[PDB]
């Protein structure tokens, strides 16, 4: 008015740009991005370990493999398949047949606000068991590292190593809940929600930032290996973001019509 | 007014009916510093490469549809040499430095008459992969002339056209729906951009400094600033007007940052 | 800021609370037209 | 002896919005630096006042191509006395599907303030017309012809050397905050329709094409403030 | 009355890294003194910059003695144009099995900085040769012959009255910290191979023996910093 | 294979109790109008609405 | 460079010992031995007494 | 130092916290070459 | 006032305790007869 929008930059216009009237008071500030995200949110559920664990393979895997799937949770908002970083997001709608269903995940409601390209925070790990009268134990190792899996016998009882180690553990109470905040540990600089690139120099799938992540939480009961029940059980995991920053804005997920 | 003679190195481009500039996120974008992660002495700028390279893009007709775009990556354009556009000395340099870091001037090209209408949209999106359909092979210079435009399907809208990986035959074959990389065409004007049409302008510019996920990405794998041109309203012209106008572009690096000598790159 | 009620004190020192950076040694708009 | 204490009813619970922090399980770490890359976000409202292209239902010629929905207006040559585009203001209507203020409003509950819409012409320079745009607060029926849209609140607009006309829908209201979507389409959540009419015919010389086009934008004004978030709609993922 | 309190969700748990201390069950004791014996350790990095002898696979003559692995280089007399020793930089490779920075890196997760390797000659004083040592960041293939190792980053070296040549692999990187072992051998965890070539022949008088030898060391430089431990590998005990 | 609803998560706050515990928190204003009426005239929309 | 290691004591060498370039910033201090060990670690299991 | 958040206070006096010694009455390298 | 015993302190700041208003910029009787 009478400016043209083809210069790429237009400002806003209050009521007295062309009409008679005065501008209105600012209402609130539930808008700042280091307050908006700070909400306790679960991403998924977890099958509980009870033995010597084994972790899934690299990208192709023929049948006859022996891994214990759906026991880890590579906690990121980024889409994840079988507890290792994927690039797309599945929803297994017609699950009849043979061959095991992979553990998918994604942080659903994060993208519907996300108009960003780069992100920066710290997080916290909140765990809760769904089955009653249960007592468990959560473990963790940082990004760019990998789980230790073996067992050493004590007085005829086979006990695995993930009771001990360097990286922290946590033992819950009688049906309690464990929570702690966890800082940055990534080799790269800021978390990407978009990426070009590839993992190695050549002959790699183009798009997955394999070492710009957080880490993973696994749950296990404090019992020796030979005293394990036949009923399997479950537990969920929750994340709340903290002290966040953001850079160089972008689009939003496309809404249906449909 | 409206006459901008921009001179760099030994080349000098002017577009007599232009509009201005458009920086991003900082009013003077050329300022930077050598990256903190390195330890070697970085090879800074030199006047033999401070240049507008230009290169021809595909032409455009009546037969296009709405939201159909071309998109050229960067600096991956310089590698595969689209449209008669090569870095020349610049590619011979950045083949031999494992770390590369630079910001970009762009001004794009058209000139429609005064009896036309139809709006393009020049914009450079950050950090996208709009050059591959999921086979795993990046598309090259032969398969550009069979389409002249990317007909904007729903599979880019729902993020279904990003390269996935080999699932492994121990599992079930999946049912994918979403990826975090996508294009939402009702939304694409949140990036540095300006409407180019036969209304006022002929050629028009963007400008952008660096963004990155790390202080310095790799040499020949990263692509931050893909630039895409897309049509919002198609052209109409009577019999006698100039059929199928032509599009080229003009790309300038500003303050390059090289690091790490070795042999010239040979792909494994 | 965020959302806190910690106008009195925090328990740990802030270097144990959240990571701080290295040493390399009224709001603003988003990009002018010069 | 220990200090005597009394635990209240709130034991061992965790609230999602609970404004406090928790003991870290591993601390005293450093991080890569930040300062080199520009473009921070302090508030998303610096984000929210960017132009955004609206999306409309196509006029009755359904092209069988994917998603026949159109970000412009095809003005007809023929003389009829009904408006060109008429759409309400409820920030979940299928005209507000991918506008920014619609998009980041779709996960919040309440806002306050103005809503700019502007419109960019695109046609041959030898063509010229006069277009008025008009707005009315909720009447009983909908204002249809030119007397009704005439009395209320409008602006006429030329075609010249520029190409747009910044318009701001004023903010009249019973209550200061307003909702974002209408579970019951009441007076608190709608604010009357918006329309634009052609006032005089588009005028253009021979051998230049008929039926020009106009794009629509939609952006937050100055006073546009948001509050109090809500859980989101995951229907984009299915 | 007691002060009102509210227990949060973290009840009765114990974190392994939890930065606090616990009430003693028996206190007020004394101890023997300390000060008489010298040699304190404040940081293990004062430990980490000591020379350490590397370990290589023996050339194809397997002596049936125990663990035929060799801390030197047997230079051949014959003219061929492939390097003497070529090894990558991934700090879990079977060339980095018992170097110190490899050893105390093997239980940490991330480091930053340079890595010195130096090499000590051992041969008769009347023998003399010219040896260059070269380093290249990750190319597609591996640089093999002398033009490829020539262009990148190198130093030639004499044989004289001294016996060594301190070399430091520079620290070029995408991100400031780097990993210690590669679960997927990516660009963030490897940094290209290292090699040394013989430039001119070893030259030596009659009646003195052929094929001299060179030892390799490996030590942390100045900027070499570590962070953020991880649980260890107990495979030494089996 | 387990169907889990969405109201475990979201933006707006949740609260998980203890073993037979009780949950309490205070909650502020959030209404579009100004003050709460105990009497009202009026109707929801402009016309064809139940008055009150 | 051109020092010899046979004296038993050699120092470290930064990038400008023989090349062009400047020394890098110190990253962290998770190295001090009175911080490195302070980790909760189980050593074993125990059969419980119930008698003399 | 170590890892603590005890920048305010400790509960017990330090002679009850950890043993102290008797009375017999910027870092450093590890052994020079003279 | 109301009913409180909080003559020492509250934990959160009052802007987290209860909502405060905007900016538009011995008791009394109930209506005289003029």
């Amino acid at each position: 008015s009478t400016d043209n929008a083809e210069t790429g930059v237009i400002e806003a216009g209050n009521t007295d740009t062309d009409f008679s009237g005065e501008l209105a008071a600012p209402g609130s500030n539930h808008t700042n991005v280091k307050f908006l995200f700070d909400r306790s949110r679960l991403l998924n559920v977890i099958k509980v370990l009870e033995k010597d664990a084994v972790f899934p393979r690299p990208f192709p895997t023929q049948e006859g493999a022996q891994q214990d799937d759906g026991y880890f949770c590579l906690l990121t908002p980024r889409p994840t398949v079988a507890s290792r970083p994927a690039t797309r997001f599945g929803l297994y709608a017609n699950p009849s047949g043979s061959g095991v269903l992979a553990n998918t995940s994604l942080d659903f409601n994060f993208y519907s606000l996300a108009c960003f390209t780069y992100f920066r925070s710290d997080l916290e790990v909140t765990v809760v068991s769904l089955e009653p009268d249960l007592e468990f134990a959560v473990g963790w190792f940082p990004s760019g590292s990998e789980y230790q899996a073996s067992s050493f016998v004590y007085d005829q009882l086979h006990v695995p190593f993930h009771f001990t180690g360097r990286t922290p553990r946590a033992f819950a109470s009688k049906g309690g809940k464990v929570s702690f905040v966890l800082p940055w540990n990534s080799v790269s600089s800021v978390l990407p929600v978009r990426w070009g690139g590839a993992s190695k120099l050549s002959s790699a799938t183009r798009g997955l930032p394999a070492h710009a992540d957080w880490g993973t939480i696994y749950a296990f009961v404090p019992r020796p290996n030979e005293k394990k029940s036949t009923a399997v059980k479950h537990v969920a995991v929750y994340i709340r973001y903290k002290n966040a920053r953001a850079w160089c804005p972008s689009m939003l997920p496309f809404r249906s019509y449909k | 007014d409206r006459v901008t003679t921009q001179t760099a190195g030994n080349t000098a481009i002017n577009t007599q009916s232009s509009l201005g500039v458009l920086c991003a996120y900082v009013e003077d974008p050329t300022k930077s510093d050598p990256p903190s992660s390195s330890t070697d002495q970085p090879t800074t700028t030199f006047t033999a490469i401070d240049r507008w390279y230009t290169g021809r893009l595909n032409s455009w007709t009546k037969a296009v549809k709405t939201f159909s775009f071309q998109a050229v990556p960067l600096p991956g354009a310089f590698l595969s040499r689209q449209g008669g556009l090569n870095g020349g000395a610049f590619t011979a340099t950045l083949h031999r430095h494992f770390l590369m870091k630079c910001g970009w001037q762009v001004q794009v090209q058209c000139n429609l008459t005064q009896f036309h209408q139809g709006a393009l949209l020049v914009a450079m999106v950050p950090e996208t992969t709009l050059d591959v359909k999921p086979d795993g092979k990046a598309k090259s210079l032969q398969e550009l002339n069979e389409e002249q435009w990317v007909e904007m399907s729903d599979d880019y809208r729902t993020g279904k056209n990003m390269p996935f990986q080999s699932l492994g035959t121990y599992y079930r074959p999946p049912n994918w729906t979403w990826g975090p990389n996508f294009i939402n065409p009702y939304q694409v004007t949140v990036f540095p951009h300006q409407i180019l049409n036969a209304r006022t302008s002929t050629s028009v510019d963007i400008n952008v400094p660096y963004i990155g996920e790390t202080p310095t990405q790799s040499s020949e794998t990263q692509n931050s600033w893909t630039l895409l041109v897309m049509v919002l309203v198609p052209l109409d012209y009577k019999e006698g007007a100039t059929t199928d106008p032509e599009i080229t572009f003009s790309v300038r690096p500003t303050s390059p940052y090289f690091n790490g000598l070795r042999n010239r790159y040979t792909a494994g | 800021r965020g959302n806190n009620g910690n106008m009195t004190f925090n328990y740990y020192a802030n270097t144990y609370q959240n990571s701080v950076d290295f040493s390399t040694s009224i709001l603003n708009p988003l990009g002018y037209l010069k | 002896g220990p200090i005597p204490t009394a635990p209240r009813e709130n034991s061992l619970m965790f609230l999602s919005t609970l404004p406090d922090d928790t003991v870290p399980a591993y601390g005293n770490v450093r991080t890569p630096p930040v300062n080199y890359l520009p473009g921070e976000i302090t508030d998303l409202l610096q984000l929210a006042r960017i132009p955004t292209l609206m999306a409309f239902e196509r006029v009755p010629e359904p092209v069988p191509a994917s998603d026949t929905y159109v970000p412009y207006v095809a003005v007809p040559t023929q003389f009829d006395d009904r408006p060109l585009i008429s759409f309400p203001i409820t920030l979940s209507d299928p005209v507000y599907q991918n506008t920014l203020v619609g998009a980041i409003s779709s996960n919040f509950a309440n806002y306050r303030g103005c809503i700019q819409i502007t419109l960019t012409f695109c046609g041959p320079m030898m063509a010229r017309g006069k277009f008025l745009l008009s707005y009315s607060p909720p009447n009983g029926t909908q204002p249809q012809t030119l007397s009704e849209a005439m009395q209320c609140t409008y602006s006429i607009w030329d075609i010249g050397l520029n190409s747009s006309w910044t318009f701001v829908v004023p903010y009249i209201s019973p209550s200061d905050y307003r909702e974002t979507r209408a579970i019951t389409n009441s007076v608190y959540s709608a604010d009357g329709w918006f329309s634009l009419h052609k006032l005089t015919k588009i005028t253009l010389p021979p051998d230049c094409p008929q039926s020009p086009c106009i794009l629509f934008f939609a952006s937050a004004g100055e006073d546009y403030t948001l509050r109090l978030p809500v859980d989101c709609n995951p229907s984009y993922v299915f």
